[PDB]
């Protein structure tokens, strides 16, 4: 019952943080420090949409 | 003599008949009723009879659940 609405892969296209998962713990403190702006946003958004097509942005 | 000492009149039995008669005919429709109300119940589930369980609606834990999406 219903179609299912998806984002083009156009719309899920984003510069990509390519480095690996030591060098994300080894930064992780100060990012959280400094990035916590746009991730609190983020999260707020994730579980307050329950959606993840309602939350790329 | 024998009527005097021994009995009552007509009135009396006639009239208690009536009251009788007025209580068993309120009974056996009251239990038409009944069955009918029962039986109505039964089907529909809206009456205050045969009234099944559900799950408590107070048991849901509604707080984040370390998934976004619940
Ligand atoms: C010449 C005579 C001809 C007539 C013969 C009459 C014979 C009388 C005996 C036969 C009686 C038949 C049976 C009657 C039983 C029911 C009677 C009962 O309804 O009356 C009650 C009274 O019951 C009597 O006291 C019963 C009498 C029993 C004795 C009968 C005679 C034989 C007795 C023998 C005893 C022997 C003992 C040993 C001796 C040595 C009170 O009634 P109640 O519910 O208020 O009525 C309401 C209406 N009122 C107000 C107008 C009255």
């Amino acid at each position: 019952p219903g179609i299912v609405e998806l984002p083009t892969l156009e719309d899920l296209k984003v510069q990509e943080v390519k480095v690996s998962s030591s060098v994300l713990k080894a930064a992780a403190h100060h990012y959280g420090a400094q990035c916590d702006k746009p991730n609190k946003e983020f999260m707020l958004c994730r579980w307050e949409e329950k959606d993840p097509r309602r939350c790329l942005e | 003599w024998i009527a005097r000492t021994f009995y009552d009149g007509p009135e009396k039995n006639y009239e208690k008949t009536m009251a009788i008669l007025q209580i068993e005919a309120e009974k056996a429709e009251l239990r038409l009723k009944e069955l009918e109300v029962r039986r109505l119940m039964r089907a529909r589930g809206d009456g205050p009879w045969y009234q099944y369980p559900t799950i408590d609606k107070a048991l849901i834990d509604h707080s984040p659940k370390t998934t976004p999406d619940n």
